[PDB]
Order: structure tokens, then sequence, then C-alpha cells
């Protein structure tokens, strides 16, 4: 009954953890996603 | 920091570890000595059987 809590208390490290890497995944996404787009229309018909 | 958390973690299983296997040879130790309880009363009472 001692060792139960030093368990419960390892476990909120991990969720903000998780939560900081998904933030970091919409912001990653935000970024390329935009560039790509600029990309894209920068480049379109240029071969003319 | 999820690797620190994880190493704590396995730690606390090994002494978890430690403590099941001290309660099952208690508990063990515990059941031989019900037994040898149980035993002397089933073979008492042979007067009043």
């Amino acid at each position: 009954a001692d060792l139960m809590p030093r368990m419960v208390a390892v476990m909120p490290a991990q969720i903000q953890s998780m939560k900081n890497q998904k933030q970091t995944l919409l912001n990653q996404y935000q970024v390329q996603k935009a560039q790509q787009d600029q990309n894209m229309a920068m480049q379109e018909n240029a071969t003319a | 920091t999820s690797i620190d958390s994880m190493t704590e973690m396995m730690n606390i299983q090994t002494e978890l570890a430690a403590v099941s296997q001290s309660m099952a040879d208690k508990m063990a130790q515990t059941s031989d000595d019900t037994a040898d309880v149980r035993d002397h009363l089933a073979d008492f009472d042979d007067f009043f059987r």
C-alpha cells in the first residue's frame, strides 16, 4: 500500500510529454504545409 | 523525462515483485501451520467421535 502511490505519482510526467509532442506535431504540420503550398503556387506555370 | 519516469516505474515493479514473493512465502508457511492445526483438530475428538 506504500508502493502503489509511487506508481500513481509516476504517471503524470509521461502524459505531459505526449501532450507536448502532439503540440509539436501540429505546429510542424502547419509550417510544412504552408511551405509546400507556397512553393507549389510559385512554381506553377513556370515552364512558360 | 519520459525515460526517467519509465526507469522509476521499472524500479517500483521490481519492488512489487519482491513484495509479492515475500507474501507468497509467508502465506505458504501460514498454510502449513493451518494444515497442522486442522490435522490436530481432525485427529482429536475421537474420544467424542
